[PDB]
RNA sequence: AGAUAGAAAAUAGGUGCCCGUACCGCAAACCGACACAGGUAGUCAAGAUGAGAAUUCUAAGGUGAGCGAGCGAACUCUCGU
RNA sequence: GAGUAGCGAAAGACGGGUGAGAAUCCCGUCCACCGAUUGACUAAGGUUUCCAGAGGAAGGCUCGUCCGCUCUGGGUUAGUCGGGUCCUAAGCUGAGGCCGACAGGCGUAGGCGAUGGAUAACAGGUUGAUAUUCCUGUACCACCUAUAAUCGUUUUAAUCGA
RNA sequence: GCUGUAAGUAAGCUUUGAUCCAGAGAUUUCCGAAUGGGGAAACCCAGCAUGAGUUAUGUCAUGUUAUCGAUAUGUGAAUACAUAGCAUAUCAGAAGGCACACCCGGAGAACUGAAACAUCUUAGUACCCGGAGGAAGAGAAAGAAAAUUCGAUUCCCUUAGUAGCGGCGAGCGAAAUGGGAAGAGCCCAAACCAACAAGCUUGCUUGUUGGGGUUGUAGGACACUCUAGAGUUACAAAGGACGACAUUAGACGAAUCAUCUGGAAAGAUGAAUCAAAGAAGGUAAUAAUCCUGUAGUCGAAAAUGUUGUCUCUCUUGAGUGGAUCCUGAGUACGACGGAGCACGUGAAAUUCCGUCGGAAUCUGGGAGGACCAUCUCCUAAGGCUAAAUACUCUCUAGUGACCGAUAGUGAACCAGUACCGUGAGGGAAAGGUGAAAAGCACCCCGGAAGGGGAGUGAAAUAGAACCUGAAACCGUGUGCUU
């Protein structure tokens, strides 16, 4: 726990817009709260989050060749850190 | 590779647990940032855990079914 | 059966009365390259991985049914049997005594 | 809804008319509700006439 | 009714979770098998004329309709005399 | 049947550009239509059709360089908005209970259930896509901790309450 | 050698034994009887305890909390005891699913046939629900019968489409005997009992405490006299301890070479060989001798069915009198209405249900198709019971004068899927390049799709829509005609 719902970073245009102000935006798990996340990254980096943002995005449909799929389901968190710097290197 | 862990404590297999959780983290948001290569690194890691749960289970159970 | 690296004559397809060593085994096809056999002809196209192509000629696989093991002694195709030296089923030529196959 | 001593319990049968025409028919028991000595205590529970013949304490 | 030695007061610091949020919505994304002349609750709704949310033109703002180019016969359709 | 019927209400013209190709795509000028609406919102419903690049087989009643089409990568941020959280109507369920050939039906206490009642955030800026959600400004509602300027039998109080 | 399909390119892993294959174990999100409360399955929203976190609050983790049922504690009304009722605790207690089968019940059509139709038939069939069990039901004579006995039941063959029942219409239709499979028998109530144990006053009564014995040669107590094998499939009922084959991985396993044609031989030709193996499938064509195998033999750490025993656990066996006593009560049975018997209410036995009545106790009761008298047989009204028998969602091995892609499953292929319907539901179409992917390097026209060379290949009118490639149909030439 504190390491396992935050899956990956998110690197991308409108999350580097947002890095260049102290957002910094995260591929969370789905099963967790603000709360939850805050915690977690001022547990691992060591910084100080003011607030967070969560959203959920709905499965998307994929079809590969023949056969349609769905992607998975999604949960996104942005953080807005005032204390600190999660470095993605 | 699970002599050594039998041979190891119950106390710092726990913290080894945590340990080997932490790196895989690491390993996950390089592979996602585009800056691993050695992405096999994973499934050993994976591996080490899965061992490494194993025998805490084996350890507590012993002790728990007899007395 | 045979192993991955002795030496077989071929008795199938053009290559018959033929020897070369094994460089391959494929196990869930039954299907071994031998050197020298079946040689093929592949059109291969200018790519990224390959800057350029051309027609190479690499060995294509054949049927183990279509090699044979040589007697150590006598270079005549044979086939092959097993006897349980302390417990491990070593091979034999079948025309004579033991046969060697460690590479 | 039987006896709940015996068991008389309802049946089916036919009513059956001068032509032999047949319809489907009941036959119920004479249940009565009575307050008899049940578990112990006095309870109220249905009992044919003819287990009330002779027998039962009310 | 009970319950209890406690904080209200005139401050200063912090904490506030889950689900929905794109897009169409008198419509080529909806109900009509269709990029269908039908149906689809509610809110805002300007100027000139008027009693008016009527009527004709226009503002804000949208739009030129997923086939055309000729010739202007018969015969149908819509319209005027 | 036949290269026949049909091409699904309507105003287009022209200059420039793009391309293998242009009445049909992009830009511009003029013209025209709506305007208690073909305009702006928001529900129900549909779910990715949304945005930026790229493509042209197929789908578009023609063509097509175009698109609600295809490929790639993106996009939905709330203590205050609508719900959950609070309340209940019509109905639906209903422990025990009543009735029932079995199945089960009915029903009390109690629950569920908005189309209703109660609830604290406004303006401006902002991108290709979001914004009472993000940012700037200024607020408000609950909750907790530290402190209190003396409320004062802790029965009554500064005041705690079905 | 491996990293499934399923191709990939990239990191890897593996003789220090990987990927595999078997046995055992661990983990096993959420929904679902779904069970903490709710709910539009796969989601929300909690109480309690313990822990994490924070200065605290918010937040999180792990347990626990449904309803009946059984039992055990408390507490306890209208009411005085008491009884409801409440509150705890416990309990691998119950739920739900299914194989679209077989079995036993509850309840029960209609079209149809009668050349109409109502009795009748369809048919106690279909459909419903309730129980199950791997099997179930039945089952130790109140029987069959006229010699006696299947001496329990079931099932098969025959009796036999006979006897019979039938608006005596359409139709419906046995059983015993005899021939077979398989066979197995038992336990209780009652009397009585030294007692025991409560009531009630020890006079007795009543109890499960227990014994006792359960049957027609009439059995048992009784009184005599006498004497210490079973079995967990009924016959009480538990479980360690040794073996024995078999089954959920596997191992060994005989004997062929040459030429010819070929793209390749297993074919042809010649010469051999093995066979407890010439089942079968592969292999570049048609293989006993090339490969996987086959006959034969061998083989489990483990976890199972199974079985020999050794334990173990149970424990009375008879006779003779027969004075008394006992032997299954609202029962048999009768009446009424129905149903069941092959048997339609009939001369209607035999048997069951509802409703009223209602018996005998061996010196008795029931049956022998109205029936009786006599004879013969049996001994009800309590219980248990394996085998022969029915069926196949599965698993294992194998078989087929069964089908070969409009067939055979609806489904050979990501099929109960496209799709259609609000929903029950309905429900498709679609296999084949080659031996090997060798899947066409380059060049030429074209934006591309295509093509034309060159090359791969035996073959490319085998180039991926790919084996063969018919007809309808559409074209391009033309000999003879108009």
């Amino acid at each position: 726990e504190a390491r396992d719902i935050l899956k990956r970073p998110v690197i991308t245009e409108k999350s580097s817009e947002a890095m260049a102000e102290d957002k910094y935006t995260f591929d969370v798990d789905t099963r967790v709260n603000k709360t939850q996340v805050k915690m977690a990254v001022e547990e691992i980096f060591n910084v100080k989050v003011a607030s967070v943002n969560i959203m959920n995005y709905k499965p998307k449909k994929k079809r590969m060749g023949r056969y349609q799929g769905y992607t998975n389901k999604r949960r996104k968190a942005i953080v807005t850190l005032k204390e600190g710097s999660i470095d993605l290197f | 590779k699970a002599k050594e862990i039998r041979d190891l404590t119950t106390s710092e297999i726990e913290e080894q647990i945590k340990s080997s959780k932490e790196e895989l983290f690491n390993l996950r948001f390089q592979l996602a940032t585009g800056q691993l290569e050695e992405t096999a690194r994973i499934r050993t890691v994976r591996k080490t855990i899965a061992r490494l749960k194993t025998v805490a289970r084996e350890r507590e159970i012993e002790q728990s079914k007899a007395n | 059966h045979i192993k991955k690296g002795d030496n077989v004559k071929v008795i199938a397809g053009k290559d018959k009365g033929k020897e070369g060593k094994v460089i391959a085994t494929l196990p869930k096809k039954d299907r071994v390259v031998v050197e020298g056999v079946n040689i093929m002809k592949k059109h291969q196209k200018p790519t990224q991985l390959n800057p350029e192509g051309g027609i190479l000629e690499t060995e294509a696989a054949i049927h183990v049914s279509n090699v044979q093991l040589l007697d150590p002694k006598t270079n005549e195709p044979t086939r092959v049997g097993y006897k349980f030296v302390d417990g491990k089923k070593v091979r034999i030529a079948k025309k004579s005594g033991e046969e060697i196959k460690s590479n | 809804k039987q006896c709940f001593v015996t068991g008389r319990k309802a049946s089916t049968g036919n009513r059956r008319s001068h032509a032999l025409n047949s319809t489907k028919r009941r036959w119920n028991a004479n249940l009565q509700k009575v307050r008899i000595l049940v578990d112990g205590k006095p309870k109220k529970v249905w009992v044919s006439a003819r287990a009330l013949k002779s027998g039962k304490v009310t």
